[PDB]
């Protein structure tokens, strides 16, 4: 089985903001992370495959990058929406496990 | 010529070493029976486009085929069966009160490329080499056929042009000319092939002349002299104006055509006469889109 | 439009049999993986299971595997979480997904609404 | 006949079959050209020339 | 037997090792001008050593984002060496060409390059956008020189024609997998016997990436893309003085 | 005055009509014709030569119109799942417009003959995988799986040192000549559908991309054949050229 964590467990930002966030797998996942974006009474949602493919109808905002067992998902400029729960996912094997969550919330 | 180099050198082989020989195709190529192949070391299936050309590959080679005598004739796709064909190449508008021609007389540059379907035609290829057959008619704008006298005049690049309906180049001493009725059928002539190169070239990569190229003669770019044939001149013929708007239309007709260096065909809408700019904001798909690839 | 609706809000009780359906519409059916996540009130996601519903092929978690059994009706298009014996540590939401079109590698890439059990006494 | 050979098409290695009332030649018709392809002149301009059996790139 | 090729020229070589064939454009070697052919009555003067040799133009850099550039010829070779005197010293130019263009990379790396000749290479401008002014490509979009110009609009040649159609024309693809270079040999096009190499470019060289480079971190980021090519059957006429344009 | 009797058809103008026009230049000779190289004596000759088939004709925003010319190949489960799907009618508005053959097929109203699809592989050298590229002939729909789609004619493609493969169309037609296919009465002319599946699988070893691109080359064979030339309507202008 492959653990994944992500880090920070929980960051703070303001719009505008440079968002970032990474994502350690135990095994070598080649290039199949997946994150999700979940708002809160929602189901999750698509943002990146491949680690950097960017889903259809996703804002530019979003970039992945890494392979191996590091990745990391940014975001250039954080949007009100942009406000979420980001879970990363290791398609390379069975289990495909989900990351803990990385929450992402207005700083003040 | 006595050092060994000169004797065995290969300078001045004017001859052209072509690796390739024209053969009679009249009809499509026949096909012949074929059983199935389970073999080892030939695979007439795999190619490699890599090389630059394309597959050698037979319907033979990869199905069980049946022998069939293909009677089809390959006779419609020459090029005198696809520029045979007269074209509008050209409109002029004698109006009776206007401002583009209201003083009975027109001047029009020989350009076959005002109007897309010729045009498109013709730049399919880089280099063509034709006589031409032209027909001129000549109507109202509603279409009513009048009798009035018309006179046609061809003007070779550096002959006087005529500046009025009464000038002197209307004497067509040595320019030739046709006087025509517009209740006459509709007047043909036919042209030879009058460029100072051996063909018509639709596409010049160059400039015309020498010196330096700054930003105000640009629209020289592109110009061949070679091609400007001259002008074509049309005037009511009379001392007074004419009673009647006029329209002649001018359709050209390829005959005795070759053509060298076959290009990719234009998929932009043309902006400009003999001018290959498109619309940078309005760049579309050659062809129809869909939503998905698996779909249809 | 491509769409996963569920079943909807369930209650039940601690040791009955429960079979939660999920229909896809608006694409085929037996071309793609389904596969269900399970997320307990106040935690994260967590991966259950994938489901080819052509020529039915399920791929369990370790973690699941023997507590639940995922299927798929092809004709009627629709895949099944099936329970055999429902304990208190079912309450959750759980949510039926479709993998990218362009490959089962690339994530789960359409969503249905999710599926509310609660089980207690 | 005796006429002008000022055709297009004269000096060319393609047969034609034409019509003409007048002593210029390229005042007459079309007529038919001569059937012959060279499609290896742009489909198969390699210098070293290899069969369908054989694997192009060996 | 048709991967390794060594192409030998006046003082130059090319060897290469993952070749995948010469093509002859339209299946025509290059020739000297002929004697019926021949328009001007002066001698041509042939310096065949000395200008028939392999020039080495500028390298690219082949990256993810690439669009494709194009050079003119013989515009790319009208600084370069003796072929550049010659040419700014005659009026008249003529000659064949034999081009190489080079790109080497791992095993690891994935992509395609088209490079392809077309003769009388036309540059359209965008037209304000709109298409409603009649705007005309300047001089350094239109010869480049030896540099080249990156084109803006790949898909329609920066001309409005489609990429699509342009294997009509002599070409080569360079795929990693399986080529690094690509050989073209084109003759002499044009309507005229001569013509002056420093007006008229007789065709452009078009490298284009349609599919795009590719690799994992940790592999070589820079892919070079080198042109190299040989004037063939060189012939000048008009001496006079030399004349850059 | 030679009796005579002018019939219908006379002082019409037909453009089509190969006839004989009085020359405006007597005793003119032309320049005389200098050997240039590329020459072409019939249209078929171009109908032969491969140019790209725009099988991914999904995009259509300027920015992105050259993705438009590959299409792409993954990493899959093993299932027989689906690479692409096109339509096998050359005059037909889709992925042939974009090639040298289907802009001619515009100009003539039917045509005959086998056409070919050269299938070039460009991913890296190390990724290896085997593909199921069937053509379906006429009336049998969409294949849903890679089971259905067996049943017609296709080709199991093999990537390695040759990274092309040519999957022939042959001419299977209950007439001579087909006209050109469309929506409606005329999908009577309908050539079948060329379907690219995954066969066993797209491998590839660690460091090198887990995706690559399959481009499409369409051209015709020397069977091929066009008739009744007409006016092409794939471009249509508007704004008329100034
Ligand atoms: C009594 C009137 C006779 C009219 C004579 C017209 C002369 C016809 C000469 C051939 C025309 C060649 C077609 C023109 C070429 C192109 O449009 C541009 N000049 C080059 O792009």
């Amino acid at each position: 089985d492959i653990q994944m964590t992500q880090s920070p467990s929980s960051l703070s930002a303001s719009v505008g903001d440079r968002v970032t966030i990474t994502c350690r797998a135990s095994q070598s996942i080649s290039s199949y992370l997946n994150w999700y974006q979940q708002k809160p009474g929602k189901a999750p949602k698509l943002l990146i495959y491949a680690a950097s493919s960017l889903q259809s109808g996703v804002p530019s905002r979003f970039s992945g990058s890494g392979s191996g067992t590091d990745f990391t998902l940014t975001i250039s400029s954080l949007q009100p929406e942009d406000f979420a729960t980001y879970y990363c996912q290791q398609s390379y094997s069975t289990p495909r496990t989900f990351g803990p969550g990385t929450k992402v919330d207005i700083k003040r | 010529d006595r050092v060994a180099d000169m004797i065995e050198s290969s300078i001045g082989n004017s001859v052209s070493r072509a690796l390739t020989q024209a053969l009679p195709a009249p009809t499509g190529q026949n096909t012949q029976v074929s059983s199935h192949r389970l073999d080892t070391g030939e695979v007439p299936a795999l190619q490699a486009a890599e090389i630059g050309a394309s597959s050698n590959t037979s319907d033979e080679s990869m199905i069980e085929t049946r022998c069939v005598l293909n009677s089809h004739s390959t006779a419609e796709t020459t090029l005198d069966s696809f520029f045979s064909r007269a074209g509008l190449v050209g409109e002029i508008d004698l109006p009776l009160e206007g401002t583009t021609n209201p003083n009975g007389y027109a001047n029009w540059d020989i350009d076959i490329t005002g109007y897309a379907q010729m045009r498109r035609k013709v730049e399919l290829f880089t280099y063509m080499r034709f006589d031409a057959e032209f027909t001129f008619v000549a109507c109202t704008p509603t279409g009513q056929v009048v009798p009035q006298l018309l006179q046609y005049m061809f003007v070779p690049p550096g002959a006087p042009k005529p500046e009025s309906r009464e000038s002197l180049a209307w004497q067509t001493a040595t320019n030739p000319s046709v006087f025509v009725k517009l209740t006459d059928p509709p007047a043909q002539v036919s042209v030879p092939f009058m460029s100072p190169a051996s063909a018509y070239q639709w596409f010049y990569d160059g400039y015309p002349t020498f010196g330096e190229h700054k930003q105000e003669k640009d629209l020289e770019y592109g110009a061949c002299p070679n091609n400007m044939m001259g002008t074509f001149s049309v005037r009511t013929v009379g001392s007074s104006k004419s009673k009647y708007a006029l329209v002649v239309r001018i359709y050209m007709r390829m005959k005795h055509v070759r053509a060298w260096i076959p290009r990719p065909m234009r998929n932009q809408n043309y902006l400009f006469k003999a001018n290959p700019n498109y619309a940078g904001d309005s760049i579309k798909p050659t062809g129809t889109s869909r939503n998905a690839i698996t779909t249809l | 439009e491509v769409q996963l609706v569920q079943s909807g809000a369930e209650v039940k009780k601690p040791g009955e049999s429960l079979k939660i359906s999920c229909k896809g519409s608006g694409y085929s059916f037996t071309s793609y993986w389904i596969g269900w996540v399970r997320q307990m009130p106040g935690k994260g996601l967590e991966w259950m299971g994938i489901i080819y519903p052509g020529d039915s092929d399920t791929r369990y978690s370790p973690s699941f595997q023997g507590q639940v059994t995922i299927s798929a009706d092809k004709s009627i298009s629709t895949a099944y979480l099936q329970w055999s014996s429902l304990k208190a540590s079912d309450t959750a939401m759980y949510y039926c997904a479709r993998l990218h079109s362009s490959s089962w590698f690339y994530g789960m890439d359409v969503w249905g609404q999710g599926t509310t059990v609660t089980v207690s006494s | 006949s005796h006429e002008n050979s000022n055709s297009a098409t004269e000096g060319s290695t393609i047969n034609y079959t034409t019509i003409n009332y007048y002593k210029d030649s390229y005042a007459a018709t079309a007529g038919k050209q001569s059937l012959k392809q060279d499609p290896d002149k742009f489909a198969n301009p390699v210098k070293d020339i290899f069969t369908e059996m054989a694997a192009p790139l060996k | 037997s048709d991967r390794v090729a060594q192409l030998t020229i006046g003082n130059s070589t090319i060897t290469t090792q993952e070749a995948a064939n010469i093509i002859v454009g339209y299946g025509e070697w290059p020739s000297y001008c002929s004697d019926d052919d021949a328009t001007a009555v002066d001698k041509p003067t042939r310096p065949d050593v000395s200008v028939n040799r392999f020039y080495t133009l500028d390298t690219k850099l082949w990256e993810k984002s690439s669009k494709g550039w194009y050079w003119k010829f013989p515009d790319v070779l009208t600084e370069t060496g003796v072929f550049g005197q010659n040419a700014q010293f005659h009026y008249l130019y003529r000659s064949g060409f034999c081009i190489h263009v080079q790109c080497n990379a791992s095993k690891f790396h994935q992509g395609a390059l088209l490079v392809a000749i077309l003769p009388e290479y036309v540059i359209g401008t965008v037209a304000g956008g709109t298409g409603t002014e009649d705007s005309h490509p300047p001089y350094i979009q239109t010869q480049p020189g030896a540099d080249g110009f990156e084109l803006q609009h790949p898909y329609v040649l920066d001309a409005g024609i489609p990429i699509s159609q342009l294997t009509v024309c002599p070409h080569q693809w360079i795929n990693l997998r399986t080529n690094n270079c690509a050989t073209i040999i084109v003759p002499y096009m044009n309507t005229l016997p001569f013509d002056s190499a420093l007006n008229h470019c007789n065709f452009g060289l078009l490298v284009v990436p349609i599919s795009p480079l590719d690799f994992d971190q940790g592999a070589t980021p820079v892919i070079p893309i080198t042109i190299t090519l040989a004037p063939m059957c060189s012939e000048f006429a008009g001496l006079r003085q030399a004349v850059t344009q | 005055g030679f009796p005579t009797e002018l019939k219908p058809g006379t002082n019409q103008f037909l453009t089509t009509d190969d006839g004989v026009s009085a020359p405006i230049l007597p005793n003119f000779h032309p320049t005389p014709c200098i050997h240039i190289p590329g020459e072409v004596r019939n249209l078929l000759e171009l109908c032969q030569v491969e140019t790209i088939l725009e099988v991914n004709n999904v995009p259509t925003n300027a920015t992105s119109l050259m993705e438009r010319l590959r299409f792409p190949v993954s990493a899959q489960a093993g299932k027989g799942e689906l690479c692409a799907v096109f339509r096998a009618d050359p005059g037909r508005d889709g992925p042939w417009q974009s090639t040298m053959l289907g802009q001619l097929c515009g100009y003539y109203t039917q045509w005959s003959g086998s056409l070919e699809v050269t299938f070039m592989f460009t991913g890296s050298f190390m990724a290896t995988g085997k593909m199921l590229i069937a053509y379906t002939p006429p009336g049998g729909p969409l294949p849903k799986d890679r089971a259905t789609a067996m049943l017609g004619t296709h080709v199991i493609w093999d990537f390695g040192l040759q990274s092309s493969v040519t999957l022939v169309i042959p001419w299977i037609s209950n007439t001579h000549y087909r006209a050109h296919a469309r929506d409606g009465v005329f999908d009577y002319y309908t050539t079948g559908l060329v379907s690219i599946w995954y066969q066993t699988n797209y491998v590839v070893p660690i460091g090198a991309p887990n995706t690559a691109y399959i481009i499409a080359l369409a051209a015709a064979q020397k069977n091929f054949t066009m008739k009744l030339c007409k006016d092409t309507s794939h471009i249509l202008q508007t704004a008329s050229i100034q």
